[PDB]
């Protein structure tokens, strides 16, 4: 449509302790959006005081996933088409710690937009 | 005509160190009559979110070619969220154009690398500006490196001035030099 | 459009340390096309005119509205001269405008609080220069305070350098942040 | 409008210190729409191109007439290559204009001296900004001198802090003070 | 603009007595800031040039800034804001030989007054 | 605009001889800053490049800069401010060689001249 977007940007969801959780992102471009495409998802944990601790990133065609220790090797891109506006993510094997808002920010310039998923784990 | 490019506000990962994005720079080149300022700031990310004493130094090099634009190379480059911001909005505009040369460093007067060493405070509020809470960053302008025409280089050194395990969450630094003719 | 505020040449003791006027702050918040440029200097008086290594540290607040307007409420406020400087004379024009605004830090930019902190001579000419008479100052962008939308902090640091009691006469000191969009 | 006077690129041996040229000072006072940036950056020559920390200090004086024309009689004067620079192109325009006053510090602001007293590194690129090889530069604006009406003085000081003896080739500097009124 | 009835001033006055120093101004209505004066004093006595003795900001008095002359300086008038900004110097020495200067700002009104004691 | 006769050239001499390394200059009515002339010397002999060896500033010359030409270095023209920045270097020894560049300004014209020697 008219510019870049993300489709339902607020929204919880609620899974159980062991279940994977499927954290939406999709995105539409407008034909002016001509910069290089720049997505990023973060976490305000709710168990400690720090906010929008960085977990994967797309950028220049390559996946960067080192960067928040507890969520190691669980985080993963769901799609595998994702220049055409999908920045979606799974977290596996839900532990209780993570408990807290998950935030995905895309951009394409001029074009920026961002979404939040409060994400809740019970037993 | 004034120009602005920079990065945006709230910046992505855009600094790269070793091959990794590490750095979460926010820079801003602003031409007005005739000198360019640079405004920036920089937050680690990762392994690079404390910095000890025991740091190493390091460049961060934006490498742009004759007519302004910032190419793939450098350790800052043409991947990340990158352009123009016009005046009244906080948009970044990636649509080069021949103005975009004013902001680079006028290549006659930087025929040879200047440079430019500041203090350079570390989370500084936090620490209420302890005076062994600083280090150093120097740019060097036109530094040559591969086949770019112009250069900017922030370096980070000194980090054996601080007294223990920082935060890496630098002050907003200005520099300024003489601005390229259209 | 550019755009100057500022407290006019041979300012009042305008800088209030707990209920009393003690510091004689000239500030001067120039808007080019982009950045603010903060050129600033201060002159302390009574208590203040000599301060020794013990003194402690402080800061003074300027609180501004969303529409870019002084409030009565920060250490420095709307209760002394304070206004647009027309280009070409000298005099300060208290009649608020929306231009105003262009002088404030660009929210979304410093949507937290951002420092940077600088050396402050002291005395400077007299002392010529000495390496000892020099204490820190730290501008602190957009620290909540109150219910200001805007906020400029000059935060006086680290007295305890001062070999020895010192006029409180500071060097002009420059700081540079990004403008808010009208 | 705004204006700047300036030395040119790759500026001759222009600073006086005992009556010898020995400094090679390059020099941009760009006005905007009311502050003035001084952008300078200095080399040593003959026996000033390696100092010691023995060296004693010294100023370098700029002193201007009522009309912003730069006298003959400062250790920087109008026996060297100085002027307008053109928006566009850099060359160094020696026709006096109405407009070069812009460029002077503000007399009623600064109907007293002001100081700044910067940080100056030495050599920065090849010795990395080692924290021993910088020294001190102050600008002085306004000190009285003979019968000038404007005066900016560089003050290099504490040569002391050097480790041991440094090529004289100086960070480029930036300062700021409030521009004269048309 | 703002302005100061006779600017400049000498006045002659013996040990003991208490000297009034007038500082009667007139507004205009583009004077919209706020008012803000201050008295400084010159000294013969020392170099010290322009030392704060007195002020008014903020509808609110401030006097405790020169020593020598604590408790013995005061605002005559009742109402101030009103164009008079007079202060005396009650119980007069030898030591208060000097300039006196009565700078009062009402945004973009500025005037100054200058008395030799 | 200001302009130099032959901008490049190769002048070759063996030992004890003098040197004559012409740099006449033209001149135009747009040029009213000061003459402002400077010649330096980029040896074959070691790292270093561009170093001052004589000027003409203020109507008068300054002469002592590279030690290794002390003595040896003078303007030839009683007239330079006509056109004639010219230089001999008396004695020559094999140290001398190198890239000799008479830079000569005046606002805003400016120009220079590089000699192979
Ligand atoms: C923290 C770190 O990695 N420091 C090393 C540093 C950085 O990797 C780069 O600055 C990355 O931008 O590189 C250091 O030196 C250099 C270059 O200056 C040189 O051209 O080549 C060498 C390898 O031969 C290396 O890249 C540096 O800049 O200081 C060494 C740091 O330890
Ligand atoms: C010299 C002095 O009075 N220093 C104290 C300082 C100043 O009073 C104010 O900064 C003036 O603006 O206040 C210090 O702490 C604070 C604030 O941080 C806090 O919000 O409120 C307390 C009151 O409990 C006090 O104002 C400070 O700035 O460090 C303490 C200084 O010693
Ligand atoms: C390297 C040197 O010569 N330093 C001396 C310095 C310089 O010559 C000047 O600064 C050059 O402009 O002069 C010093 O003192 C001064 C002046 O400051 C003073 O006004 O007059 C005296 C003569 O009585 C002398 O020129 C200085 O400024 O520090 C002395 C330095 O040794």
């Amino acid at each position: 449509a008219r510019s870049l977007s993300i489709t339902t940007p607020e929204e919880m969801i609620e899974k159980a302790k062991g279940e994977t959780a499927y954290l939406p992102c999709k995105f539409t471009l407008s034909p002016e959006d001509q910069g290089p495409l720049d997505i990023e998802w973060l976490i305000s944990p709710a168990d400690n005081q720090k906010v929008d601790q960085v977990i994967i990133l797309y950028s220049g065609d390559k996946i960067y996933d080192d960067y928040y220790p507890d969520l190691k090797g669980r985080v993963h891109f769901t799609s595998n088409d994702l220049k055409s506006g999908d920045a979606s993510i799974n977290v596996t094997n839900l532990q209780l710690s993570d408990i807290g808002t998950y935030q995905c920010k895309v951009k394409k310039a001029p074009g920026v937009a961002n979404k939040k998923i409060h994400l809740v784990v019970l037993v | 005509a004034p120009i602005t490019l920079w990065t945006g506000p709230g910046p992505s990962i855009n600094g790269f160190i070793n091959d990794t994005p590490v750095i979460r720079c926010f820079i801003c080149l602003t031409r007005d009559s005739n000198l360019v300022t640079v405004n920036a700031s920089f937050v680690g990310e990762g392994g690079y979110r404390i910095v000890s004493p025991t740091q190493s130094q390091f460049s961060l090099i934006m490498e742009f070619d004759q007519f302004g634009q910032l190419m793939s190379t450098g350790n800052i480059n043409s991947t990340t969220t990158w352009g123009e911001k016009p005046w009244g909005n906080n948009t970044v505009q990636p649509r080069p154009s021949h103005t975009w040369k004013l902001c680079m460093p006028n290549r006659e007067v930087y025929s040879t690398p200047a440079a430019t060493i500041s203090r350079c405070g570390l989370d500084s509020i936090a620490v209420d500006g302890a005076p062994s809470r600083s280090i150093d960053c120097m740019l060097i302008i036109n530094k040559p490196k591969g086949v770019a025409t112009y250069t900017l280089t922030f370096r980070f050194l000194n980090f054996n001035r601080l007294s223990g395990g920082t935060l890496f969450k630098t002050d907003v630094l200005t520099f300024t030099y003489v601005g390229e003719n259209q």
